């Protein structure tokens, strides 16, 4: 099976008070519970970071300027 | 209306779009999610979007309550939601509703209500 | 529709249930064919009468 | 050699113990810049609906259509 | 090893190997309980198991020795050895 | 022993051989129906693994799964064939034996027998 | 004695006097049916079992025609097929086209037998239409759409014969004959839900499940019924993560096609008020937390508090597995404690009947032995609220046999004539050495059924000493062929608990605890746990025990784990997981293993096989699944445990009180049910719908 | 083409010989709600946002605390 | 072509959650959930079609 | 195949419809095949001539079944 | 006729372990000789020694099998894979299924004891 | 549930426009097939490509693929 | 057309003579190769060896 290699646990509480219960084994259809916002996701490091975050179902919000530079992130 | 998010922040949505339908504010079933619960759990996908143009159809629970009761002379009322204006069946199966009891009684396919002339 | 199937009086379904009148799949091992050979068939019998033919069949079974 | 299946496919699909969806799936990994084979996760799980099979026997025994030349002979009673 | 705190006897109900242990439980169980008044004596049967005794001393340390012998006396000496070899 | 290890040539994953458990059982006669055709076949089904069985999707609410054997159900003619196949594929199994109804004589006349004493109960039909 | 007959050429043999349909079932010949059921009396009203007998000119009913020697039956020929077609024509004459809106769709005998044995199209086109019938209100559990009634009389026969509810009947005459209560009344019984399963049509349906699912959508898992120590065998029907319904399963030695209403309708509580994440008490509030943080807090509490010996208390409640209790006991003993305890009123002290021999806390005259019964004594038990299916069995025996039943306890609205003769220990001894004692002595299969509420008294030794003396004094109650000393348990975990030795020392009985781990334990009173103690609730629903707790660990319910459950008889049964547990919940023995490792100990097993081996090491009967064992030490047990150490106890004169003040709302899953709440408001004797003025 | 009102989308397409201008009153559908024609809004903020009309099947416990009296 | 849920001239919705469309669908594109409405009617709370699964049959 | 297993007889009108449309389908297949063979060998114009006739027959498919290509029209029975 | 491809081998089930021994050793030799070709054809980011290490690992996996027919099937499938690799039929994507070790470390938390798996719900 | 087909098996074929198209069905008495193999006419023809195209130049292979009339849904199924 | 007339006929009745022929044919094959043919089976113009 797949695994959540990024998480140490499946019940994670944020510093703002949100309870995040991970759903699944750790694949595409899995969800960590986390939401993220990567502000330079179009670029060189940001692409790899968003890939690693969304591999396990972290909801990435990608702010973008050029509609065409971002398409490879979907 | 302002909806408190799970991360502690506020989600401001107008009142027109927190209604479950334009003709009903509340839910009509237990397992039905409220619009506040929908926004609170999916606002990442509603953010820059227009709520004016999303689907918001009218609820039938409130439209079938506007339809008046039908009256019959007997213990049975027969319902077949036929068109009578075009060919074919175009309705639901023919159903016979008992109406001896005091109140009104609805069909199971449509919510047309029947009474025993009293 | 067609007449003998749309009729309302002399039309029992079991007289036109062809699905449940399906033909069986006949299977013939070597035992069953030497019976047809040593003995005969219901069309051309070559078997004794009574219990004698019964255990003659049983000797092939 | 294999003719239908993928070039490194492990398993023989039409076996009854092989599941409908198989064991693996594929995606494009942006890190590795490669099509990667990973275990299976479905967003909607398969729903069989074979549990609604009829509890009553649908079709009885058939009809004997052997010819009399190939039915064994009933011995005469006496 | 501060004390015995649970004894568990296992035995078939009609097996050949368990007749000594059966006799032991029938005759001496009261004396056993009186000699060890603070223990949990648990006789538990099931068809097909070989006779055996488990002792639990302290902090969940447990010892066991099988009771396939040919006399009630052998059962008694073996149980006493397990309750002494803490 | 000396049962062949067809698991080595199956191409299947090894987690089936090492981690999973199957159940071999006859389908219980339903209480909702008096039919019995679903019975008489020996089903083989995989037990649940908790983390991968079912979870709801956050987008539209579908029930997602990670278990690739959650809808598979083999059907056999007899208990022994199922056990042989399981052992050949290297699966650990539990055999759930079937519970059949108990035979008891049933008479229509017993509904109308004579009561010498006080009537135990008044029968409708 | 068996006879011989021929059915479709096949020769078969059954006892004489048997019905023909039974012979056809033994011969593998399928015969239709709507009104025949193996457990109900024979009615011959559907006229669908018709077959051809050479003796008779007309076709005869298989359900009613007795089996005779040398009879020849045919279930194949044209007369039979035409008969079935005609009967289904008439049956579907006035039947309503409700198949889409009917909850029996997909599991309807009418549909399937119309497809198999009936016509393809109907010839009913009359302009005056079909019959109509008004819907009845018989309670919040059974929903009525009585246009669909086909007048089989299964509901009436069940309610009047098996359940003892004569309020349901057959009013009217002819085509206007209507099944129901002639006036608005409720179907007040703890077995009402089996009416839903017996009706082959959707005239009586489950109300909380009313339109939730269809049968083909459902995974069907064969599992075991907690909510009572009967161990009723059930089929859990699941749609993904949601458990939709629970229906019975055939086990002729346990529950015999039936389950009670709690077992059927408390499934609504597995999806509300559940524990999905760990919680830490920071004050008056609970704060959601991780698993590492909660187990860290538990370890820090253990090290801050330093509980010496028996100051660590382990409480196990109803609905708990055996694996969980074994792990909790191993942990509690590795931490140096022997204060394993049950959630009963007198759980801090060991049982008066002792746990040395299994015969002392089990139903030794097994559930199929009630059928053998000639005399029964009920001491401190209402079997209608404790093991209602066993009450149905007692009735079944009483209706067909000479069975004389007495009771010492509260006067109980029974489904049989019960001959009440006291409420005190004085009256028990009076009865046992007076008249009913000789009734028991002269009997060939006498039963003395003692309740667990007796164990929940202080003066329980007085009782068990009296009953033990009477047992060892009377041969008929204890022979080499029959043991009549029976203890009826009301919760599903007590037998396994006593099997593994989950009872406290008397050294621990008098200790005030410093840490209290309470596992599925919702019956605590707020007086049994000190105010200054660190408490750890482990369960699946937040009802009582989690309110008290300082740390809450979410666990798995019986629908979410494959556990071992020991029933009253001593029958070990294995469940099966229908779903996985919700959220961040876990299997409970895994929780105890993890928290062991967080503490200064560690259990020696790591997966379920090693836990099974540990169960075998504790008691090998816990892995002989579904086998009810005899015992060779009945005499020894009654002499050692019941009579010996209990002579010192003096009896009270406090009257015996009923143990289960509400059959509904008995445990966490039921007290979290809204359906049980509705069924507790309704089905109250103070309501006019539940009492017929006879 | 999404801007073409229904009825005309069928007439334009040679489905019906009569336009919805010249259709009889009885062939027209009866509506108890106001008709709102909205074309395809893909590529815009008015694109349809899908969601779950249900709530979670398993309801969790809202923790409330009690004191040991 | 594109799918649609119809109403009666009442305005009430025709669907009654019988789940025959969910059952016959070869692509398993339909997903349905239902319960008892507040007015006692058999009506759906969930009706979803994945067009990317549907075959338009 | 399923009718041979079911032992049911299709009516005469259904047989005639199946035959007529099987030959319409044969016309469609040959219009694709011959005029793609031509295109691959180099003749471009027959493809575009024949595909209009394909459209004219696809309209009959659509009028009988509702689909231009995948009719799901001829069924068991 | 329909002639075989480049490195095809007719399916011939040995009736002896001693002959299948030689066949397996020859196949091992062929894999080792072809590993440079596997590194050139598939744009491989790692050593030829690594490829040979992987070959040896996959040949050790089935070292203690004793049923002859299972060994015959394994030899046949090994030759199938050799023909699929040496003739450039596979792509890099399928060839690198054998090499999950060479791809970078999959995250931080990879459980190997009980409490890890418990906190991650894998016990 | 569907209609339940009698148990058995059949290979039946038609003169499809591509050739002899066949279906080997097995019925287990159930509503679902136990086995359905499609004998596609293009499978055999593309298998015969090796025998037919040997000795030819590449422009002729195009004509051979075109006269086999190869759609690959049927080849690969 | 006022009334459509279609007789009720069993589709298997069309095969009976051919079925007998296949039976005889299979008997010949079984008698020619008794070392090899374990059985034969016949259903609706389909002979299996
Ligand atoms: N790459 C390197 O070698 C090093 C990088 N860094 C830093 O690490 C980060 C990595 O960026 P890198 O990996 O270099 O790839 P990029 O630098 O190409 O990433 C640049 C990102 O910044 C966004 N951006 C730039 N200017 C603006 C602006 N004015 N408004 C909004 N968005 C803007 C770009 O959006 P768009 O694509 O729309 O322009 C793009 O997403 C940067 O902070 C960089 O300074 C530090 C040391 C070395
Ligand atoms: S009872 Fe059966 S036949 Fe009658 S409406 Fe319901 S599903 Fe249909
Ligand atoms: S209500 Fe249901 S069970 Fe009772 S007679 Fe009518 S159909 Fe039968
Ligand atoms: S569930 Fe499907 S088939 Fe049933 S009424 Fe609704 S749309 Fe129609
Ligand atoms: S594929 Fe489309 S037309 Fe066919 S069942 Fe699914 S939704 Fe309906
Ligand atoms: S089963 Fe005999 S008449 Fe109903
Ligand atoms: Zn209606």
């Amino acid at each position: 099976m797949n695994s959540f290699e990024n998480l140490a646990q499946d019940v994670n509480i944020t510093r703002s008070g949100k309870t995040l219960i991970a759903k699944g084994t750790g694949g595409r259809s899995s969800r960590t519970g986390y939401t993220a916002t990567v502000f330079g996701a179009n670029g060189f490091l940001g692409s790899y970071l968003t890939a690693k975050l969304a591999k396990h179902g972290t909801t990435v919000v990608v702010p973008y300027r050029e509609e065409m530079a971002k398409r490879h992130l979907k | 209306k302002s909806i408190i998010s799970y991360n502690g922040n506020t989600i401001e949505i107008p009142e027109e779009y927190t209604k479950q339908a334009p003709n009903r504010d509340s839910t009509w079933a237990p397992a039905q999610a409220s619009k506040t619960e929908i926004y609170k759990n999916n606002m990442v996908r509603f953010e820059q979007k227009d709520l004016s143009k999303q689907p918001m159809p009218y609820a039938g629970i409130e439209l079938i309550a506007q339809q008046p009761v039908r009256f019959v002379h007997g213990n049975t009322a027969v319902c077949d939601g036929a068109n009578h204006n075009g060919p074919g069946a175009q309705g639901h199966p023919k159903i016979f509703i008992n109406v001896d009891a005091p109140g009104s009684h609805a069909c199971q396919y449509c919510g047309t209500r029947y009474e025993k002339e009293h | 529709s067609s007449y003998p199937t749309n009729d309302i009086a002399e039309n029992p379904y079991w007289k036109r249930d062809h699905r449940r009148a399906y033909p069986q799949t006949a299977f013939f091992d070597q035992k069953t064919v030497t019976g047809l050979l040593e003995l005969g068939s219901e069309a051309t019998p070559r078997i004794a009468d009574g219990e004698a033919g019964t255990k003659a069949l049983a000797n092939i079974a | 050699r294999r003719i239908m299946t993928d070039y490194g496919f492990e398993g023989h699909p039409l076996r009854k113990d092989f599941p409908l969806t198989g064991y693996t799936e594929v995606r494009w990994d942006e890190e590795k810049r490669r099509v990667v084979y990973e275990p299976l996760e479905l967003t909607q799980a398969f729903r069989n609906f074979s549990a609604g099979s009829t509890a009553w026997e649908p079709v009885g025994p058939g009809r004997d259509d052997r010819p009399d030349s190939f039915k064994l002979p009933t011995p005469k009673p006496e | 090893s501060a004390a015995l705190r649970e004894i568990r006897f296992h035995l078939c109900q009609n097996g050949s190997s368990s007749a000594p242990l059966r006799q032991f439980v029938k005759n001496q169980i009261g004396a056993f309980q009186k000699a060890n008044p603070s223990t949990k004596v648990l006789v538990r049967e099931a068809n097909g198991v070989k006779p055996i005794v488990f002792a639990r001393f302290d902090h969940g340390h447990e010892s066991k020795i099988g009771l396939d012998v040919s006399s009630e006396k052998e059962v008694a000496e073996r149980v006493k050895s397990l309750i002494e070899a803490k | 022993d000396n049962v062949p290890a067809h698991e080595i040539v199956s191409g299947a994953p090894a987690e089936l051989s090492r981690n999973r458990v199957v159940r071999i059982y006859q389908q219980a006669k339903p209480a909702t129906q008096s039919g019995e055709y679903g019975t008489f076949a020996w089903r083989l089904d995989w037990d649940i693994v908790d983390v991968a069985n079912r979870w709801e999707n956050d987008l539209i609410g579908w029930q997602s799964s990670g278990d690739y054997m959650q809808a598979t159900q083999m059907k056999f003619t007899s208990k022994e064939s199922a056990i042989k196949f399981a052992n050949k594929q290297g699966w650990d199994f539990y055999i759930q034996e079937p519970h059949h109804r108990k035979f008891r004589v049933k008479q229509y006349a017993n509904n109308f027998v004579h009561s010498y004493g006080k009537l135990k109960h008044i029968r409708t039909k | 004695a068996e006879i011989e007959l021929t059915i479709d050429g096949h020769k078969v043999s059954i006892e004489a006097g048997s019905a023909l349909i039974q012979a056809c079932e033994k011969a593998g010949v399928t015969v239709p049916r709507y009104c025949y059921h193996d457990k109900l009396a024979i009615a011959g009203n559907c006229r669908m079992c018709l077959v051809d007998v050479e003796r008779a000119p007309k076709p005869v009913a298989s359900c009613a025609y007795p089996v005779a020697p040398g009879m020849v039956v045919r279930t194949d020929t044209e007369r039979v097929k035409q008969a079935r077609e005609n009967v289904m024509e008439m049956m579907l004459q006035n039947h309503p086209l409700d198949c889409p809106v009917c909850d029996q769709g997909g599991e309807c005998d009418l549909q399937d037998q119309s497809m198999r044995y009936g016509r393809d199209r109907g010839r009913f086109t009359e302009i005056t239409g079909k019959r109509s019938t008004e819907d009845k209100n018989i309670g919040p559990l059974v929903k009525t759409s009585m246009n669909r009634c086909i007048h089989c009389t299964r509901c009436v026969r069940f309610a009047n014969d098996i359940a003892g509810a004569p309020e349901l009947g057959s009013s009217g005459r002819g085509n206007d004959m209507q099944i129901g209560t002639y006036l608005e009344k409720n179907l007040n019984t703890e077995l009402s839900g089996n009416v839903i399963d017996l009706c082959p049509v959707g005239a009586l349906t489950n109300k909380p499940y009313a339109f939730r699912a269809r049968p083909w959508e459902l995974k069907k898992t064969e599992s075991i019924d907690v909510m009572d120590a009967v161990g009723s065998n059930i089929r859990i029907d699941s749609k993904g993560v949601e458990v939709m319904r629970v229906i019975p399963r055939v086990h002729e030695d346990v529950n015999e096609e039936w389950i009670n209403d709690k077992s059927r309708f408390a499934c609504d509580g597995l999806k509300t008020q559940r524990l999905t994440t760990p919680l830490i008490r920071v004050g008056d509030k609970f704060v959601n937390a991780t698993w590492d943080d909660a187990l860290s807090t538990i370890a820090k509490a253990y090290q801050q508090k330093a509980p010496k010996g028996d100051e660590f208390k382990a409480v196990a409640g109803a609905l708990v597995e055996v694996e969980s209790m074994v792990a909790l006991k191993d942990m509690t003993n590795a931490l140096g404690s022997e204060n394993t305890t049950t959630d009963t009123p007198n759980g801090n002290s060991a049982p008066a009947h002792g746990i040395t021999f299994r015969s002392n806390y089990l139903f030794n005259s097994s559930i199929a032995g009630i059928e053998d019964a000639d005399a029964i004594l009920l001491v401190g038990t209402n079997p209608r609220r404790e093991a209602a299916v066993m009450n149905a069995r007692i009735r079944k025996a009483w209706l067909r046999q000479e069975l004389e039943i007495a009771s010492v306890g509260p006067t109980l609205d029974a489904t049989f004539d019960v001959a009440e003769l006291g409420n005190t220990h004085a009256d028990l001894e009076k009865a046992l050495s007076g008249e009913f004692g000789e009734v028991l002595k002269n009997a060939k299969n006498p039963l003395i059924i003692v309740g667990s509420g007796i164990t929940d008294r202080e003066d329980a030794g007085a009782f068990f000493n009296t009953i033990g003396k009477f047992v060892e004094s009377t041969p008929s109650v204890l022979n080499e062929n029959w043991n009549g000393y029976n203890v009826l348990q009301r919760s599903a975990s007590r037998a396994g608990a006593y099997d593994i030795g989950f009872t406290p020392s008397d050294e621990a009985s008098k200790t005030t605890p410093k840490m209290v781990w309470l596992l599925g334990a919702d019956e605590v009173a707020a007086s049994d746990i000190p105010a200054d103690a660190f408490v750890v609730y482990q369960g699946h629903n937040g009802d009582v025990g989690a309110q008290f707790a300082d740390v809450v660990l979410p666990g798995a319910a019986y629908t979410e784990k494959a556990g071992t459950y020991v029933n009253t008889e001593g029958r070990s049964q294995i469940s099966r997981a229908a779903t996985g547990p919700p959220g961040g919940a876990r299997e409970d023995w895994k929780i105890l293993r993890a928290v062991s490792e967080y503490l200064g100990v560690a259990l020696p097993y790591e997966d379920a096989y090693e836990v099974r081996d540990r169960l075998a090491e504790i008691s090998p009967s816990l892995v002989r699944y579904d086998l009810v064992e005899p015992t060779v030490f009945g005499d020894v047990a009654v002499q050692h445990s019941l009579v010996g150490p209990n002579g010192s106890v003096t009896p009270s004169s406090a009257p015996l009180t009923e143990t289960i003040e509400n059959f509904y709302m008995t445990d966490s899953i039921s007290r979290s049910s809204p359906t049980m709440a509705k069924s507790s408001i309704a089905f109250n004797k103070d309501n006019k719908k539940n009492q017929a003025f006879a | 083409m999404s801007q073409v009102e229904p009825g005309w989308h069928f007439w334009l397409g040679y489905g019906v010989d009569t336009a919805p201008c010249n259709t009889p009153k009885e062939k027209l559908p009866i509506r108890a709600y106001p008709y709102k024609f909205q074309p395809n809004y893909t590529g815009t903020p008015g694109a349809f946002v899908t969601y779950n009309t249900l709530k979670p099947k398993i309801s969790a416990w809202e923790p409330v605390t009690k004191q040991r009296s | 072509g594109e799918h649609a849920l119809r109403r009666y001239p009442s305005g009430e919705e025709r669907c009654i959650a019988c789940k025959l469309c969910e059952a016959i669908c070869p692509a398993l594109a339909i997903t349905i959930d239902a319960e008892e409405r507040i007015d006692g009617s058999r009506r759906t709370t969930k009706y979803d079609i994945d067009m990317t699964k549907c075959i338009y049959c | 195949a399923v009718e041979k297993l079911l032992n049911v007889e299709v009516p005469l009108r259904g047989k005639y419809i199946r035959t007529m449309f099987g030959e319409i389908t044969r016309v469609l297949n040959h219009l694709m095949s011959v005029c793609s063979h031509a295109m691959d060998v180099g003749a471009l114009t027959p493809f575009l001539w024949g595909f209009e006739e394909r459209e004219k027959l696809m309209e009959f498919y659509e009028r009988v079944s509702g689909a231009r290509l995948h009719a799901a029209y001829v069924r068991p029975g | 006729a329909i002639i075989a491809t480049a490195f095809a081998e007719t399916v011939k089930f040995s009736g002896s372990k001693q002959e299948l021994q030689k066949r397996t050793l020859a196949l091992y030799r062929q894999f080792l000789r072809g590993a440079p070709t596997f590194a050139d054809l598939y744009e491989v980011q790692f050593s030829i020694p690594t490829i040979r290490t992987k070959i040896r690992q996959e040949f050790e996996r089935h070292r203690f099998v004793d049923d002859l027919s299972i060994q015959n099937v394994l030899y046949a499938k090994g030759h199938m894979e050799y023909q699929e690799c040496i003739n450039f039929w596979k792509q890099q994507a399928q060839f690198l299924k054998y090499f999950p070790e060479e791809d970078d470390i999959q995250g931080r938390h990879q459980p190997s004891n009980f409490v890890d798996k418990f906190l991650k719900n894998r016990a | 549930k569907g209609y339940s087909v009698p148990p058995g098996e059949t290979y039946t074929a038609i003169e499809a426009p591509k050739g002899e198209m066949g279906v080997y069905v097995v019925s287990d008495g159930s509503e679902r097939p136990y086995k359905c193999k499609i004998r596609a006419p293009g499978f055999a023809h593309l298998g015969a490509f090796d025998h037919i195209a040997r000795g030819h130049f590449l422009p002729d292979a195009v004509a051979i693929i075109g006269t086999m009339d190869l759609v690959f849904g049927e080849v690969d199924r | 057309v006022d009334e459509v007339y279609e007789p009720i006929v069993n589709p298997a009745d069309r095969y009976l003579q051919h079925v007998s022929d296949l039976h005889q044919y299979a008997k010949y094959i079984m008698a020619a190769l008794p070392k090899y043919i374990q059985g034969f089976s016949v259903w609706k113009d389909e002979l299996t060896l």
